[PDB]
């Protein structure tokens, strides 16, 4: 609230602020655009699925075990196991005299978890076909065999080694579960966004303690101690400094919003190209030849579990 | 209000923040210390003999109740300047301690008794600080401090090695040396006694006539108050939104009983971000939390004016017990929603409100509010040996629109 | 005199404002961390006061009873006498003609022009400041050379007296340490109960 | 300027200058930020021109929903409109399927396509359109035994 | 160096600058983020091998 950050409860200050005209309308309008854009960013990444696809009750996925990534019905948010780890690992109404308020997101964490479950359920039960639109069911081992064709491996390699491939996949998911439990810096990319926004607000709030040349930083002191002609001279200093302080915050938030917008467009692209399809783009969906990806929601972010085929035990042969 | 804030007679479907809600205070509270002892200004203003300005007197005024109107309302003072304080509000304000300084000077020297001044009096007799908080009171005394043949009771420092610090005093009588010639404790060429006495004959011009001066210095500090104005303390009330004035600490808030364990010397408590957050009542000594009176953006939810003139109002973050209120009320997690009708059905998000709630104009039409649907539920019918294959195909054409440039402008 | 390391001793509440669960950087006259403080055994010599003094005593018999502060320490100027008698703490400001060897009553030969008075195993710590026309005393008593550890001295009393002080002396009744305050920025940690539990002397070293 | 002399007018004008200069700086700053948004949208539009119009893109949802066939660009005021033409599967039908056909102990796999049964007879068909064909030694490949 | 660009060698100016509070911390912090990001940009392009 631009008028409350600058002037608080004072009508005397509020009338002086009118002399600066449109600045408080511009600041509120800029912050509103940033806030509205945050819902767009989330919708663009997660609301890609047309229907809330549900997994079958009998999980006969050819031996591949998705229990760590599919929803856990016992959890109140109905998050997956890895999603619950991610939400636990990220660690950070209005009752503030400074007029600062935090608006809730449009989609709740439960709705975002419901979209990732639909994306994931559609992927394992229908492959890439739910992206094109029809959501054609196919046995999981058979769509994995098509993923092999896509990386340039004959499909017989999947069926002849299906037990090994399933064991390798199940083990790799276990390593992720252990990693996100034990590590800390992996989610630093999301935590940094929280830290940047928090530090920017602490900076904005602490600037209310500054004098900017006034006899006191507390505006109620000036009005309780100086008459109108002298108080207005002192208040105009606080107004000028506080207005500049708030402009600095709004300017840098516009720049940060553009960084998040780019990351959201990227996350939306990876959802379409890595989750709803199989991508031939090198290193777009992890290292190695891309097979498939599973999306997992995180606080203010998305986690892609990219599954890839990596050549091993290379042997020398003469060639012609 | 939307039409006005959009500066348009027509409004498109959406949610528009039009203004800000604020719980206005019910009443004003004043709480000063219950001290009856009147401050002894009389003995500093009506002293028979004043001090020489080189040896200006100082008296501490404290643990008393003042009434500066008695001083400022009197017509006898020829000058009553104040710095960092206003003479009227001075009676509503309160201070920790006060120093009253007094001396006699020439009428031409009164202009030197101000912050940032220079000259023989300002530099070598009485120096005011740059950020002086007090008031300077002076009046002509040619009726008391002058006599036929001249009065030489008063003295001032004419020579000094260096300028005095603010509120510094120097009563030394060492003969000053103005050159390379040593003085050896006696006057002579370049050797002059540092003090001189005014020519207070009563026939002199106003600039040469004697003037009495009293300077009041106010110690505005975080320390407890001991010199408050004559304001009567009001009763104390809690949980209501109210204006307050504790020993001068003025604001608006919801005074609440505090479990905060203030140590016996502490008078105020502060927020993580150094705002005042708790206070000790100067009479009951109870500790009170000062919660801000609640506020929030007022957003108006409306279909287009070409559709309907009915609207709903969202008091963002406000609780429905706080709002004053066309009479449907629904506590969303986004804030108190008024004028919208809650339904248990779910639909695509028409107008977004927040926390999963959306609003739409639907049937008898009214603005309904509902939890948004993410989409239709669909079990894929997966099995280990069933595959679905399209018997036919649809050729689809999809428009994608992308901004490429903007209007080239220059100022 | 002997010498000893002060460690993290000498922190006090800089202001009469309650703060809790917060880290507050304050700039004030504090005893620098790990400062080299002078040490005496009971010794009642006259010592300079500088910008302020930290005084502490390790005792088991309550032998140290008071202090005298001023410049000339004689009737040519006003001086401050602080004395903890067997029933009351007593404070006086007067032009005391202090004795050459004060002890407990034989502290001064005569006194005149008095203008202020106030009347109220063991490690006793005290801090004396004389700034902006106030003399301020902080203290704490701790159950137990100066032991390494951390605790904050609470304000005991303050005197609105404008006197000038440059040196001081201790009064004994028929071991203690002295340190000098310096303008230092201290980061103070307040617990949920609003008491200081830790501090960082920002000028001490690069990590600080 | 019509009402105050130079010494007093300059004090008043310096306030207008300071406020107007700050007002103009705010505009230029936000235009630089908007220009960066348009720049990103122009780079995207340029990428869709190359990848969707000048080619056929395998990138899912890059050129509309469904499998991309081709796109036609249309100009708009300060923008571009892409008419993305795509193939969308319709009227999907359930079929029983098998990963391989066992024959004389040899395991046969489809070269391209998938094996499907109409309920009694096995056929091989392409994955995106039901066009069933007889399973033959030509449209399938052998690898290992049936175990 | 925000305090040196604005005030140079002057302690008198440096004390006045304190009245503006956090602005010099914000400026130095913003430029540090830009500088650190330049190494990230180079690592992201070349340290792929
Ligand atoms: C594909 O079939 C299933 C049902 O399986 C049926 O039995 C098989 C042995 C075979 O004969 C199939 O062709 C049969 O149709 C359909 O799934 C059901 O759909 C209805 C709605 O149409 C729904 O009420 C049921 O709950 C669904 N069952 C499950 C387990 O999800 C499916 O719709 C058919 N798909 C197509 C494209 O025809
Ligand atoms: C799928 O994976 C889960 C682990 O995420 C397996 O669950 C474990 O099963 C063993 C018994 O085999 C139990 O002792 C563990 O307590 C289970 N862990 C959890 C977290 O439930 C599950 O068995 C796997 N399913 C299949 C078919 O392999
Ligand atoms: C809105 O505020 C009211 C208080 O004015 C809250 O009502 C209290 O709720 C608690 C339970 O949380 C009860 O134990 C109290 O008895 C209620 N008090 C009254 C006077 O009704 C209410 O919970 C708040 N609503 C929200 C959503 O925060
Ligand atoms: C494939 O889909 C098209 C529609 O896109 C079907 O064409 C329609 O067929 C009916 C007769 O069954 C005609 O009455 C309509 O006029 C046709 N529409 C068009 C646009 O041509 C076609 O029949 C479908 N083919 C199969 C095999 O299902
Ligand atoms: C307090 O009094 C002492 C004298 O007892 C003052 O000390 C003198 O200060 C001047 C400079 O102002 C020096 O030239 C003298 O040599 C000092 N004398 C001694 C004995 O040290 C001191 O300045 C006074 N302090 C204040 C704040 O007034
Ligand atoms: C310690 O000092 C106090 C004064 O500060 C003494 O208290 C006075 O004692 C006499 C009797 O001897 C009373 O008449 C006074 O009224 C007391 N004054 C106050 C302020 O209480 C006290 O006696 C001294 N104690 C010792 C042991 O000498
Ligand atoms: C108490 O202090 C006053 C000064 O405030 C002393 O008074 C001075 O005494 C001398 C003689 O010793 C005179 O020459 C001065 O004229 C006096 N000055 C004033 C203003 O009266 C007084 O002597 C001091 N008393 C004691 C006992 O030391
Ligand atoms: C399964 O496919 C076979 C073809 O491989 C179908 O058999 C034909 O059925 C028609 C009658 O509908 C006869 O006229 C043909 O002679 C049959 N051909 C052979 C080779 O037997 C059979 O009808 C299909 N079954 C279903 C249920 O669609
Ligand atoms: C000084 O005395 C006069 C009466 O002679 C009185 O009116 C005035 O109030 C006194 N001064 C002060 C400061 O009270
Ligand atoms: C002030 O009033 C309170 C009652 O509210 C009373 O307890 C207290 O004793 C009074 N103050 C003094 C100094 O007596
Ligand atoms: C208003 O709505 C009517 C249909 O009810 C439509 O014909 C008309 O063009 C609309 N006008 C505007 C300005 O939207
Ligand atoms: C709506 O659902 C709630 C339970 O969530 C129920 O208590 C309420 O009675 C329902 N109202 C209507 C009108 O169906
Ligand atoms: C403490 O300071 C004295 C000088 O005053 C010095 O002689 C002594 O060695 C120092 N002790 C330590 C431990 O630094
Ligand atoms: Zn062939």
């Amino acid at each position: 609230d631009c008028t409350m950050y600058i002037c608080g409860d004072s009508t005397e200050c509020s009338n002086l602020l009118l002399q600066y005209g449109s600045f408080c309308t511009q600041l509120n309008r800029a912050l509103t655009g940033i806030a509205v854009e945050q819902d767009k960013n989330t919708q663009e990444v997660f609301a890609q699925v047309k229907q809330i696809y549900k997994t079958p009750p009998i999980k006969d996925f050819g031996g591949f075990n998705f229990s760590q990534i599919l929803p856990d019905p016992s959890k109140p948010s109905k998050r997956s196991f890895i999603e619950d780890l991610l939400f636990n690992k990220v660690t950070l109404c209005a009752q503030k005299f400074n007029g600062l308020t935090v608006l809730p997101p449009l989609l709740t964490d439960e709705m975002i978890a419901q979209y990732t479950s639909a994306l994931l359920a559609g992927t394992i039960t229908s492959g890439w076909t739910f992206g094109a639109g029809a959501a054609l069911q196919i046995p999981f081992a058979m769509q994995m065999a098509y993923r092999f064709n896509g990386i340039g491996v004959t499909q017989n390699v999947l069926y002849e080694n299906q037990k090994l491939i399933a064991n390798q996949f199940n083990s790799a998911i276990g390593k992720i579960q252990d990693s996100l439990s034990s590590t800390a810096s992996a989610l630093g990319k999301l935590q940094d966004v929280v830290n940047q926004n928090a530090q920017a607000l602490n900076t904005l709030v602490k600037q209310l303690s500054s004098n900017f040349g006034a006899i006191s930083s507390v505006l109620n002191d000036i009005l309780a101690r100086l008459d109108k002609v002298e108080a207005e001279v002192q208040i105009d200093r606080l107004i000028t400094g506080r207005l500049q302080s708030l402009q600095t915050y709004v300017t840098q938030q516009l720049i940060r919003a553009a960084e998040i917008r780019a990351s959201a467009n990227l996350a939306a692209t990876k959802m379409s190209e890595c989750v709803l399809g199989q991508s031939k783009r090198v290193d777009f969906c992890g290292k190695g030849y891309h097979l498939m990806s599973f999306p997992q929601s995180a606080p203010h972010g998305v986690v892609f579990l990219h599954v890839t085929y990596i050549p091993a035990q290379e042997k020398n042969f003469t060639t012609a | 209000e939307t039409k006005c804030t959009l500066k348009s007679f027509t409004v498109e479907k959406g949610i528009y923040q039009t203004s800000n809600f604020r719980v206005q205070p019910t009443e004003s509270i004043v709480r000063f210390p219950n001290i009856t002892n009147l401050c002894p200004f009389g003995e500093v203003f009506n002293a028979t003999r004043f001090a020489s300005v080189y040896a200006w007197n100082r008296k501490r005024i404290s643990n008393c109740v003042a009434d500066y109107s008695v001083l400022y309302n009197s017509a006898s003072f020829s000058t009553f300047k104040c710095y960092g304080v206003s003479p009227t509000k001075l009676n509503d304000l309160c201070f920790t301690n006060v120093y009253a300084d007094s001396f006699v000077i020439r009428g031409d020297e009164v202009r030197q008794i101000a912050p940032g001044q220079t000259g023989k009096i300002a530099d070598y007799n009485y120096k005011l600080p740059d950020d002086f908080t007090g008031c300077v009171i002076a009046w002509n005394s040619n009726n008391l401090d002058s006599k036929v043949g001249g009065n030489y009771n008063y003295l001032y420092r004419l020579f000094r090695k260096s300028n005095l610090k603010p509120f510094e005093r120097d009563i030394s009588t060492e003969i000053y040396q103005a050159g390379s010639t040593p003085c050896n404790g006696v006057e002579g060429f370049n050797c002059y006694f540092p003090l001189q006495s005014y020519g207070f004959q009563p026939t002199y011009g106003v600039g040469y006539q004697p003037y009495r001066v009293v300077v009041l210095s106010f110690e505005l500090l975080h320390a407890p108050a001991t010199v408050c104005g004559p304001k009567k303390s009001t009763n104390l009330v809690k949980n209501k939104c109210v204006n307050f004035n504790f020993n001068g600490l003025t604001g608006t808030g919801v005074l609440t009983e505090s479990n905060k364990k203030f140590l016996p010397f502490q008078q105020f408590g502060r927020d993580i971000d150094d705002t005042t957050d708790a206070v000790r009542d100067p009479q009951t000594l109870e500790i009170l939390d000062i919660t801000p009176c609640s506020f929030g953006g007022v957003s108006v939810i409306t279909p287009g004016t070409n559709t309907s003139n009915q609207v709903a109002v969202l008091y963002q973050g406000v609780n429905c017990t706080e709002v004053p209120v066309g009479s449907n009320v629904f506590q969303t997690r986004a804030g108190c929603l008024i004028g919208a009708e809650h339904v248990n059905n779910s639909y695509e998000c028409d107008i977004p409100i927040g926390a999963g709630i959306c609003a739409s104009y639907q049937t008898s039409q009214s603005i309904i509010a509902y939890t948004m649907s993410l989409g239709a539920e669909n079990s894929v019918a997966y099995s280990n040996n069933s595959i679905a294959i399209p018997i036919n195909f649809t050729i689809s054409v999809t428009t994608e629109i992308l901004p490429v440039s903007m209007t080239k402008t220059s100022v | 005199p002997a010498y000893t390391n002060s460690f993290t001793r000498g922190v006090y509440y800089p202001d009469k404002v309650f703060r809790s669960s917060v880290l507050h950087s304050t700039q004030d006259l504090f005893l620098p961390f790990f400062s080299n403080v002078t040490w005496f055994h009971a010794d009642n010599p006259v010592l300079p006061f500088n910008d302020g003094v930290y005084f502490a005593s390790t005792e088991k018999s309550n032998i140290i009873r008071g202090w005298i502060f001023g410049t000339t320490l004689d009737s040519k100027t006003q001086s401050l006498l602080i004395v903890n008698n067997a029933t009351n703490v007593v404070i006086k400001v007067c032009e005391f003609q202090f004795c050459n060897d004060p002890f407990l009553f034989r502290v001064y030969s005569s006194a005149n022009n008095c203008t202020f008075e106030y009347v109220s195993k063991n490690l006793r710590e005290f801090v004396f400041k004389n700034i902006d026309g106030y003399f301020k005393i902080y203290s704490k008593h701790t159950p137990i050379d100066l032991p390494q550890g951390f605790s904050a001295l609470e304000p005991l009393v303050d005197l609105p007296i404008g006197i000038n002080i440059t040196r001081f002396q201790t009064l004994l009744a028929l071991a203690y340490y002295v340190g000098y305050l310096q303008p230092r920025t201290f980061l103070l940690k307040y617990n949920e109960n609003g008491t200081i539990t830790d501090a960082v002397d920002c000028a001490l070293d690069p990590l600080s | 300027l019509a009402r105050l002399d130079k010494v007093e007018a300059e004090v008043q004008i310096d306030r207008l200058i300071t406020g107007r200069l700050q007002s103009l700086q705010t505009y230029v700053t936000q235009q630089l930020i908007r220009a960066a948004e348009i720049r990103a949208s122009a780079n995207l539009a340029a990428t869709k021109m190359s990848e969707c119009v000048l080619g056929q893109s395998k990138r899912v949802d890059f050129c509309g929903k469904g499998y991309h066939l081709m796109s036609f660009p249309q100009s708009a005021p300060h923008g571009v409109v892409f008419l993305h033409v795509t193939y969308i599967p319709a009227q999907e039908k359930n079929f029983t399927t098998a990963p391989a056909i066992c024959h004389d102990g040899k395991a046969h796999f489809p070269r391209e396509g998938v094996f499907v049964s109409n309920g009694t007879h096995w056929f091989v068909t392409q994955r995106n359109f039901y066009e069933p064909q007889i399973i033959t030694t030509h449209n399938t490949f052998v690898s290992g035994n049936c175990d």
